[PDB]
């Protein structure tokens, strides 16, 4: 028989982790180890079909998607949809899978939104989530000993889909619901000027545990204002939720990296400024098989695409999909062996939840909800030469913390800043 | 490739059913098993089907509250148990066998089918049928049968003495609960008297034999 | 689930013609169907297995075709074996089968035979009585039964009986009869039956009368 | 030539308001009004086709009728679409219509959402609407001084879709955007003793102006338990919101109503209680063509659709689909009459919009929106005999209050009480 | 009833094109009027209509905003004008009605149609035509007409003595901006000296007299 | 808007056959159908409205029949003056055209004879060279013309133009040029036409030398 998958993904624009462009040639790789492997239904064929999820100015949007996903379904009749990756075009998407018990797969998506299986039933997302994030926030507050207070801000830009909105309230409502602290959070406009001489007053009232979502030159030109206004790294520290590792160029295997420089003149007051900051970004995997699939989607792409692919975490988005799609089959294959169709839905959603898969990026564990565990490094700089490292790596499978060789966290003073200062606030 | 059925037993309703179906002359664990049922003026109506070397099973909706299916390897059988019966279980059930279980075709045409079973769901007695023959008043000659239980009803009349230009209606099942029929066939009236005429009606269930002339 | 229709529901067609049946989904699917004859008192056969196969020991005078939402089935000439009733199932999904087809020759119209039988005296001592008409060798099968007794029209207490149409002349039998209790059997007087049917130019009464019967 | 009518509606459930049953009758009399008319489309006939909103269940579902709505339009590709009623079944089609450019007519879906046009393009609404009522809040509110602060009330049952949701939806929002004063909310539950007992202890501090969307048998038991909590009407306004009259009949022009009796042996306290109770419902149209109307209705829908009808306030809504109806085949004239043709959706419906129309319920004015202005009556008790009449009427379009035969509104103390007491809450 | 336009003018890109169609033996006020575009090789092309007692007009998308169409009823005469010429507006022009408008019967077709007006947009000049003969190195012989601008040309052989076997292909627009043609002639080979040929070319616009000898 | 579209694109039938033209819509309109006949060189003219009503003057052999997105014309009993360019116009709103639809005579294959002229010597003085090779009585039209340069594929500098078909013989008549500036035309010697058709059994070359001439 034929196995029909449909995709819903920008097929124009190449600006998304999430694009075809991107997504396409590990499609077809794992189409090509689907048929080479004798495992994975034998004798039968796997289709595609594909539709755009962007109106005419090229960006996603929540109109376009729901139309197209209606017309694939009533075209074609899928037995699986993959994507969106927007969340405000997936949601509807979901939604209307969910009403015609379709199972939908994606990688994308990681607002807390989709965390409620009764109304986005039949929802697989095999790519990062924001609570994951959470957990790692509360293990390292369980390992550093902070008890109190927290504090956090996000910056507002026009432009995307409110990238740190949907990451803040997952992660501090999962802070909330796991670790019971007093929490903040406060919004900011990165393009106004007078807005950060506000955060830099209000700042030392509220907190001295800071989380910044904004943009790398925000960060920089935070971190230099705190350091010119007298804050210091012995009483206040600063963590940077950059997931896809843009301050730091790819995030890629170990090699010098010094984000605070950048040639305006005024670099040696920046190495001295981010002494109190630090990462927080994806865990890169480090098998070989990882290496070698990098390479030939990079040359696939190249050959097939016209499109030049670069070194960075933001190719662990497409290699998702890819395991993802490969975990699909097998659940498949199960119910075809025990007395099913391809077109019940429930059985291999219900397979493929709580299930431990090896693929390139390593072994992956879904649980009773259907949300792949994510593993999170730390970034620390090097005191010797300023240059940041990586430290510390979180395990979601298992919920630890592991340095790397030997590392040792430094911090200014000696240890980990209080909480809340003896004299309070 | 030969596939076996036996049964037609009546019983009230509220009981169970079970039905056996036989695959010999090929390999059973090769290939999928469905059971299909078919009402007797409605048409055919997918029931369920069974794989039998991993052990899976697939029923309808409206189907697997009250059906059991089971098969036995070492001789070849399946079986089917259908409980909570009502009036609306009366109807001809069928074993099927199609597409090979070593790749999963569960998509293709069942190929070999059985000869099928009639199971009648009704509460009440295997009573005798009553004959009435019909004289007129180019003319209506022949025999009704009313108020018997249960189908079915042999041959009209003079045992096959008469068969060329004949007709016989289907059984109508009434509103209390039994059957009634009749077949008229009219000859010229100049013979009327000349040939006489009488409709034997035999019932097997309760062994009732009538000869009522015409 | 998904509904399967069939067109047309009936067609009349002689032998060596050219016939074709429709076959409706109400969603997309790709090939998955299969064609089943039936005759009756006996089992349904196998005749295509995909939208376009063709399983073995099957006469190649049959044909499938036709995607997505609408398959056809062509027969390019008809044989006296090959009118049946035809069903269309779909495989992707939880299997459902259509309404049928049925599948008849084509004949020239005939007039019915009306004849009538006034109820007999042993259901009259059983308590019971029963009236019978009946309409012999008529064509086509539709027509109309209307009971009159001293103008007055009863429903609900009538059964109708048709058999099949025969080989050798291609007629239809159609009886109708009315069953009364033995006490409103001598508040009426005569007991007609009007019959209308497209071969008769006006529709026929057939009636009697209890006391001379 | 022909012009086709979509119609999807409950076609078999006869409970609600906008059933095929109750309004299959008023478009029959409508195209016959059409057809003896010289100046309404001339030489041109209007056929109609079908298709249901309700599921297996007999419900109105959130897909049957996008999917009816996608059937008729691949299958006949209508001119115009008239219904749905219910708000979850009716969003969905709105933006269908709006993507396809199709015009869209209702005299249900009375929710808040449907006034963003920018979404809801080529939408008319001939129906009464929930904004209107807030519109008439804050007219009573600026008649009688009431100007700080007020409390409201919705209960849920799980049976209906959310009644009271959107009706104190639409009156929060337009009475903020109005009076700007400052406004509670609360929601209970119907069942009994937990929720009323924690309601009459919340109550006196939150407010004394309060407004109560339920059930009249809720609302019954409310002021009942609110009798021996010690409220009373020197200090306490209880407004209860049944628009279509159900604790009384509201058809009946000249009954007495006596909404607190109910034969319990707790008659005496009822009547006692109800002295500081008030009731705003829909006006009762008075012109002799709707008795007339009412009447011919009546006839054909027990002729035809085998069905009885009521009296009550809930007849208007077919005088509504009849009026909206007329009207559309008015600009549907006149725009053929400038040479354009019957599928200018833009230039048909900016007709419509804002203009004046005779109809049987009156004299119609759709606003510069898209919304019918509708009327509303507020009942009263008679001081001396205890039934409840008639005593205020308001006017949409030149939003005035009207006394009805020299009556006055009944104060137990004279005037009525002030928002804010004295002491403060 | 007739309808009568006027006009076989040239204009340069990015002037106006002005088109008027007079009406005859019917009223003018009580019927649509239609104009439609043909290309040479596309096919027909509908751009708009007016109805002149309500005084409305109808315009295509892709049109509408360079078109404008009047009408005056004391000499039954309608006008169009058209701005931004291009050089895809080379097209022939005809006004057609149909459909009665007292009770708005716009889909009625199109019966009556006028004679067309053919409108040429491109940049060029009038230019005298150059002709070549055309002879072997049953016998062909012929005229080849080029580099003339702008149409029509008319060839004839021996002044019209000699028709048969005359074939005259249509002219191509060359990239030049210019147009070339050429005529031939069958003869049998036994007259190739014989009879004497000559063909005669004429363009009315350059008002060219040319007899070429072969 | 709605885009209607014809089939077939293209069709030849003898006098007195029956043929049938085909649109299809790419929505749904009821009965808003015309039908026009052209011929070369005039305006069109109608022939059918509303789908099916024929206008007053038209002969009765043509009709037309559908409803919905399919819609189909017949003509019986072809005529010589019965041979145009027939569309089909949805008249819903915003009225489209189709894309047309040819109709000619069908007749016996024939093979065309080749002719070559080489340039004149004025037109070298001017500056320019330009070889003519010309089909004649061939049939049907579709034939394929190539210009050889002393065994070398030329492509991009050859124009072609076909007549329209004749009555008589009813044939065509086609003629290929080449054109060259006038260094281009020394520089080589051999100038070549290859004709490959249908009715030719094989391609014909027909070439010069340009030192012969």
């Amino acid at each position: 028989g034929n196995l029909t998958v449909a995709v819903v993904l920008p097929l124009a624009n190449t600006s998304y982790p999430w694009s075809w462009a991107r997504v396409g040639p590990a499609v077809e790789l794992a189409l090509a180890q689907v048929k080479a492997r004798p495992d994975l239904l034998p004798g039968w064929t796997v289709r595609t079909v594909l539709g755009s999820s962007e109106n005419a100015l090229g960006v996603c949007s929540d109109t376009a998607a729901p139309l197209a996903a209606v017309d694939l379904k009533w075209e074609h009749n899928p037995a699986v949809f993959l994507g969106p990756g927007c969340v405000y075009a997936a949601a509807p998407v979901g939604r209307f899978t969910a009403h015609w018990r379709v199972p939908l797969l994606t990688a994308g998506a990681p607002a807390l939104g989709f965390g409620v299986k009764d109304e986005y039933a039949l929802t697989t997302r095999a790519g990062p989530s924001y609570a994951k994030l959470g957990d790692f926030v509360a293990a390292l507050h369980r390992r550093l000993g902070w008890e109190r207070q927290a504090l956090m801000l996000y910056a507002y830009r026009p432009g995307d889909e409110e990238h740190c909105f949907f990451l803040v309230e997952g992660l501090f409502m999962r802070v909330r619901d796991r670790l019971n602290i007093t929490v903040d959070h406060l919004e900011f406009a990165e393009d106004d000027l007078s807005h950060y001489t506000r955060l830099l007053r209000t700042m030392p009232r509220k907190g001295r545990v800071i989380y910044i979502c904004s943009s790398p030159d925000a960060f920089r030109t935070l971190m230099l204002l705190a350091l010119e206004a007298g804050l210091c790294g012995e009483d206040y520290v600063f963590f940077h939720l950059d997931i896809f590792g843009q301050s730091l160029q790819g995030g890629q295997g170990p090699a010098p990296r010094r984000p605070w420089e950048r040639g305006d003149g005024q670099d040696v007051s920046a190495r001295q400024a981010f002494q109190a900051a630090k990462i927080i970004t994806y865990k890169d995997p480090d098998n070989p098989e990882y290496l070698e699939f990098l390479k030939q989607l990079k040359h696939l792409a190249y050959e097939q695409f016209n499109f030049t692919m670069e070194d960075g975490l933001v190719n662990t988005i497409p290699a998702s999909f890819h395991d993802g799609l490969l975990l699909y089959i097998q659940a498949v294959t199960e119910t075809l062996a025990h007395g099913g169709t391809v077109t019940d839905g429930e059985n291999i959603t219900q397979r493929m939840w709580n299930r431990s898969f090896q693929g390139v990026t390593g072994y992956l564990k879904i649980d009773s909800s259907g949300d792949r565990e994510t593993d999170f490094s730390l970034w620390d700089m090097d005191p010797e030469n300023g240059a940041f490292r990586v430290v510390l790596n979180y395990n979601g499978t298992s919920q630890e913390l592991v340095a790397v060789s030997g590392r040792k966290l430094n911090w200014p003073l000696g240890y980990p800043p209080p909480d809340i200062p003896k004299c309070g606030f | 490739v030969q596939l076996v059925q036996s049964g037609a037993e009546v019983k009230k309703p509220g009981a169970s059913v079970t039905v056996s179906c036989k695959a010999s002359g090929y390999t059973f664990t090769d290939y999928y098993m469905h059971w299909v049922r078919q009402a007797p003026g409605q048409g055919l109506e997918w029931m369920g089907w069974i794989k039998p070397n991993s052990g899976g099973t697939n029923s309808a909706q409206r189907f697997q509250g009250r059906i059991t299916m089971t098969w036995d390897t070492s001789i070849s059988t399946a079986y089917m148990e259908l409980s909570r019966l009502r009036s609306d279980d009366t109807a001809v059930y069928y074993c099927s066998r199609g597409g090979p279980v070593m790749n999963y075709y569960y998509y293709y045409g069942m190929d070999v089918w059985g000869q099928g079973t009639t199971v009648t769901v009704s509460s009440a007695s295997t009573k005798g049928p009553s004959v009435f023959p019909l004289a007129p008043c180019t003319a209506a000659l022949g025999c009704l049968v009313k108020d018997y239980f249960p189908e079915p009803v042999t041959v009209s009349w003079n045992s096959g003495a008469l068969t060329s230009g004949v007709h016989t209606f289907p059984a109508v099942l009434q509103s209390s609960g039994l059957y009634s029929l009749s077949s008229v066939v009219t000859v010229p009236s100049s013979s009327l008297g000349t040939k006489t005429y009488t409709c034997n009606v035999d019932h097997k269930p309760s062994n009732t034999k009538v000869d009522k002339r015409v | 689930n998904i509904q399967m229709t069939q067109s047309p529901s009936s067609l009349s067609a002689s032998v060596g013609d050219r016939v074709t049946i429709t076959c409706r989904a109400s969603q997309s699917i790709d090939s998955y169907l299969n064609w089943y004859q039936q005759k009756p008192g006996k089992a349904p056969k196998l005749l295509i297995y995909v939208a376009s196969s063709l399983q073995s020991g099957v006469p190649s005078r049959f044909s499938g075709s036709g995607s997505g939402k609408d398959f056809t089935l062509t027969i390019s000439s008809l044989q006296p074996e090959d009118f049946a009733t035809y069903y269309c199932q779909q495989s992707y999904s939880i299997p459902t089968f259509g309404q049928g087809t049925r599948l008849e020759i084509k004949r020239t119209v005939a007039a019915p035979s009306v004849f009538i039988f006034p109820p007999s005296d042993e259901q009259l001592k059983s308590g019971t009585a029963s009236v019978v008409c009946l309409l012999n060798n008529f064509y086509p099968r539709e027509a109309k039964v209307q009971w009159k007794v001293d103008n007055a029209l009863q429903s609900g207490n009538s059964q109708e009986s048709v058999t099949e149409q025969d080989s050798k002349d291609s007629t239809y039998s159609l009886s109708s009869t009315l069953t009364l209790s033995k006490a409103d059997y001598e508040k009426h007087k005569v007991y007609a039956c009007e019959v209308t049917h497209q071969g008769l130019s006006s529709p026929v009464t057939k009636s009697f009368n209890r006391g001379e019967c």
